[PDB]
């Protein structure tokens, strides 16, 4: 999603938080986008 | 030793030293402000020795003492593009301070040079020693150095009276490389015991998470270093102290 | 001149196919061109290559389009 | 001469282990079927990198040596076998025409088929198996060796009876890790439609039906400039 | 196979007289390639003018340059009893670096 | 502090060679650019060679394929080589970057 | 979106490749956003 | 294959020494008494 890596471990490991805000939030809000986009998915299926 | 170090070449001339198989602490590197420039970008400069990477390079040179601005991640300017390039995704730090009190003859140095002229800026970690004449104009540059044939190379003139934005500096940037092959270097953390069948914290070789450690039956092959998962997550570690 | 533009033409590009457990021969289909840009038979719906026309007629096995059904056969 | 690369040209792209999984991935390979140089001495290039693979009765053959110049002026990589030990150094020797220093590096550990395959940094891949022209089939090389020299090397000569010259590119697999963790069968995703397609589906095997891959479009044959109307001269001149 | 041309051969002047020395060459020297230098009798070249505008470190200030293309000028505002002596002037245009023949200064 | 000290001149008879001694103190030869000059007995100035800091060299017409300059850094000096030499060779011969003039007869 | 132009090759064009992909980041959460919206419309107009 | 704003050309004839005498930060009689050059200037002077 943009950050330097995939792992919030990892990413954490090698950076202090200060700047680590700055990737884990290009993190969030990739993942918490594809979450909606299944459970919506679900929904629209639920219905069917 | 390379920071001790007597000599450094040229900022065209760039030493690339290789490092591995150590025991890297990087405690002295944190007191010591002897460097006046300590700017890690990969990763927090706090925390080193408590990971570790498959490969380090020492890269050293002595440039004059404003273009310490020059060489940062994505950094642009005649150094940048003429004598050193950085990698885009800089894994590491940047180490300089000032040698006036070394770098300077009397008279001045002449013995530093940069590659002031070049069709084509280099590469990341690109070294160009080239030493033939560039063609200035359009003229076919015959071996006759001169107009339109200008000399590339130029000497930095490092007297002790200089201003310090043109004092020399004595600089060495450190770039990591955290693959998959076994790393050569790790910081000072004593490992400890296997332990089995406990939601526990692990930290293998640097490679960090949380689990329960088992035993498995997977048949790796000689050489596999370890197993990962469909998630591509990682499955199945392999103890350095035991197959 | 007043010139007219048009972006130049370009589509997907779909692969007939019987199982693979039954042959590996294949067909593909251009979307919407007069495929002499690209045994070449010409559809309402696009350009069709590696297949037969046959003036038969037969159940749909693969759709294709504007009633255009393609089918593995002797 | 030439010859058919039937499916050969595989190699682990890292150690991690899978199993009993289809991964997608994207490296450079010897893409399958092409003409493969066949030989029976001489000097070729090496602008991406080489399937080499050598049938081998006699032993006869015993190393490479690539680079730019091939000669002093410069370092180049040596691979020599000799009875002992395979030995490896970067050194600037002497290089005579096909014989049978300040340097940095140096390294010392026809039913045989030892295969190989090079690649820039530089790494080394190889397998070895009993045979009896190149086979059709299909195995998986392991790596060896990683060495860390980072040298401009563009051309490649063998040091020695017949052996194969393949060429990488960067396509796109799709590899079979089996049960026990090997890759025993893999897809290009190029090569054909129906190759096309078993990419798309990430799959060995397609049900009858239509799928769409990839996307047709017309590349610009050319790119041409319009320049606007001139204008007038004033008094310049 | 540019020569320089410099004129008078000879310059008798007195002291506190402009002496001005003349330097032309045979084809146009591009961006002021000349140099100047002054040479004592028994005493090794003496640089006088650099880039035929950039006088030498040190050379005092009574000495300039002038001229452009094929003319070169040197100019003693003043003249002192140290300057009767020989001034070479040397272009340095292309591969082949010549020097001129020498004024003399006389008294 | 700065000096650069000519040595190797004297009487040649014809058609032999020569090689030249330029000790530079203080200077830094291999890092700056070095020239030979010569001024034959009345004449003027006359550009011979030249040598980068770098090590890219270049002779005068009148001296090519005859003349070879060259360097030692293990001793900071500037050596100008000539060879087949003759009776138009008798010049000055001061070397800069000037030093003080080495008389050449032959 | 908040980048400096709708134009791609402007942005390519205009500005340096580390700052021009800071603005393509933003054509890209913006479109890739708006499919969202249409293709979710389209399932449940379908669905309809 | 650029343009600017205006440009300006000026016209006079002088001595052939005090040709060297236009161009930025030039000293003489012409530089300092008939005309002179800024230090940044855009542009340049063509004489015959
Ligand atoms: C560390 O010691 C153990 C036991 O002797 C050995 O097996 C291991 O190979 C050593 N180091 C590594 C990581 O190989």
């Amino acid at each position: 999603f943009g950050a330097i890596s995939s792992v919030l471990n990892d990413i954490l490991s090698r950076l202090d938080p200060p700047e680590a805000e700055v990737q884990i939030d290009r993190l969030i809000t990739g993942r918490l986008q594809s979450l909606q986009t299944y459970v919506t998915q679900q929904l629209i299926r639920a219905a069917e | 030793e390379v920071f001790n170090a007597t000599r450094f070449a040229s900022v065209y001339a760039w030493n690339r030293k290789r490092i591995s198989n150590c025991v890297a602490d990087y405690s002295v590197l944190y007191n010591s402000a002897s460097f006046s420039t300590f700017k890690c970008y990969g990763v927090s400069p706090t925390k080193l020795n408590d990971l570790c990477f498959t490969n380090v390079y020492a890269d050293s040179f002595v440039i004059r003492g404003d273009e310490v601005r020059q060489i940062a991640p994505g950094q642009t300017g005649k150094i940048a593009d003429y004598n050193y390039k950085l990698p885009d995704d800089f894994t590491g730090c940047v180490i300089a301070w000032n040698s006036n009190n070394l770098d300077s003859k009397v008279g001045g140095n002449y013995n530093y040079l940069y590659r002031l002229f070049r069709k084509s800026n280099l590469k990341p970690f690109e070294r160009d020693i080239s030493t033939e004449i560039y063609q200035a104009g359009s003229t076919p540059c015959n071996g006759v150095e001169g107009f339109n044939c200008y000399f590339p190379l130029q000497s930095y003139g490092f007297q002790p009276t200089n201003g310090v934005g043109y004092q020399p500096y004595r600089v060495v940037v450190l770039s990591f490389e955290l693959l998959h092959a076994p790393a050569t270097v790790c910081g000072p953390k004593k490992s400890t015991n296997l332990v089995k069948n406990k939601c526990v914290n692990f930290n293998f070789n640097g490679l960090t998470g949380t689990g329960v450690l088992t035993e498995s039956n997977k048949k790796f092959l000689p050489f596999q270093q370890f197993g990962r998962d469909i998630a591509d997550t990682t499955d199945a570690v392999r103890d350095p102290q035991t197959l | 001149e007043i010139l007219d533009i048009t972006p130049c033409s370009f589509g997907g590009v779909s692969v007939i196919t019987p199982g693979t457990n039954t042959s590996n021969e294949v067909a593909v289909l251009y979307q919407d061109v007069n495929c002499t840009e690209v045994n070449v038979f010409q559809t309402r719906a696009g350009c069709l290559i590696g297949a037969e026309h046959v003036n038969n007629s037969y159940e749909c096995d693969i759709p294709i389009g504007a009633g255009i059904c393609a089918s593995y056969q002797t | 001469a030439y010859t058919n690369s039937f499916t050969r040209g595989v190699y682990y792209p890292d150690k991690v282990f899978r199993s009993s999984v289809l991964h997608s991935t994207q490296d450079l390979f010897l893409p399958f079927f092409s003409n493969v140089t066949w030989f029976h001495n001489p000097v070729l290039p090496f602008n991406d990198g080489v399937y080499f693979a050598s049938t081998e009765k006699s032993n006869i053959i015993r190393g490479w040596i690539f680079g730019t110049t091939l000669d002093s002026k410069t370092q180049s990589l040596l691979i020599v076998n000799n009875a002992t030990n395979v030995v490896i150094k970067v050194c600037e020797f002497q290089f005579c025409n096909d014989p049978f220093n300040n340097c940095t590096f140096e390294y010392v550990s026809f039913k045989n088929l030892r295969e190989f395959v090079f690649k820039n940094y530089f790494k080394i891949y190889s397998k070895h198996t009993p045979i009896n022209d190149l086979p059709q089939g299909f195995s998986a090389l392991e790596p060896l060796v990683d060495l860390p020299i980072g040298i401009n090397i563009t051309r490649f000569q063998t040091l020695l009876a017949a052996y194969y010259v393949g060429y990488l590119q960067p396509r796109t697999f799709l590899l079979k890790y089996n049960e026990n963790g090997t890759i025993t069968d893999a897809v290009d995703c190029a090569l054909d439609p129906l190759s096309e397609t078993k990419c798309t589906l990430k799959s060995f095997t397609v049900e009858k039906g239509i799928y769409q891959t990839s996307n047709f479009r017309v590349q610009p044959t050319e790119s041409i400039v319009r320049f606007p109307n001139i204008t007038n001269l004033c008094p310049f001149g | 196979e540019i020569v320089l041309t410099q004129s008078p051969g000879t310059v008798s002047l007195s002291p506190g007289e402009r002496a001005t020395l003349s330097c032309w060459a045979s084809q146009s020297v591009s961006a002021s390639y000349l140099a100047w230098y002054q040479q004592k009798p028994g005493q090794a070249p003496r640089l006088l003018i650099y880039g035929a505008s950039s006088r030498a470190t040190g050379i005092p200030d009574r000495f300039s340059g002038s001229g452009s293309g094929t003319d070169f000028t040197l100019t003693i505002s003043r003249l002192e009893p140290e300057d009767f002596a020989v001034y070479y002037c040397q272009q340095y245009g292309t591969t082949p670096r010549t020097f001129g023949g020498g004024t003399k200064v006389e008294i | 502090q700065v000096q650069l000290q000519q040595w190797g001149a004297g009487l040649l008879k014809p058609s032999e060679t020569l090689s030249l001694s330029c000790a530079v103190y203080g200077g830094s030869l291999s890092g700056y650019y070095w020239s030979w000059i010569r001024q034959p007995p009345g004449k003027g100035l006359e550009w011979i060679g030249e040598i980068n800091h770098f090590g890219s060299t270049g002779y005068n017409p009148s001296l090519k394929s005859r003349v070879t300059i060259s360097v030692d850094t293990s001793k900071s000096q500037f050596s100008v080589k000539l060879s087949s030499v003759t009776a138009a060779d008798t010049a000055v011969y001061y070397c800069a970057r000037w030093g003080q003039g080495t008389m050449v007869t032959v």
